[PDB]
């Protein structure tokens, strides 16, 4: 609903749809950050030569 | 929203520092009663 107060509402009948689409991509974007978090947490050697 | 002690924070993502001001009266937000500076 581009913000129109009367489609709101006739959105407000569909309501969960869209709670439902913020929650997947919320954890589709947590599970990117912990995939990147590992792999960087694997290339750490933790011993180099300046 | 730090569920631990619930002190919430507001951050606007890519937004210059000079437009967004407290209480902003610019824009029209629906729906949306109220909303709760480095």
């Amino acid at each position: 609903c581009n913000g129109f107060q009367k489609c709101e509402q006739l959105l407000r009948e569909y309501g969960q749809f869209c709670s439902k689409i913020n929650q997947a991509l919320h954890g589709a974007n947590l599970r990117q950050d912990d995939s990147v978090r590992n792999l960087f947490a694997s290339v750490k050697s933790s011993q180099s030569s300046p | 929203y730090d569920k631990e002690t619930k002190t919430h924070a507001t951050l606007f993502g890519s937004v210059a520092c000079e437009h967004i001001s407290s209480t902003m009266s610019q824009y029209s937000r629906s729906t949306r009663s109220m909303l709760k500076p480095v």
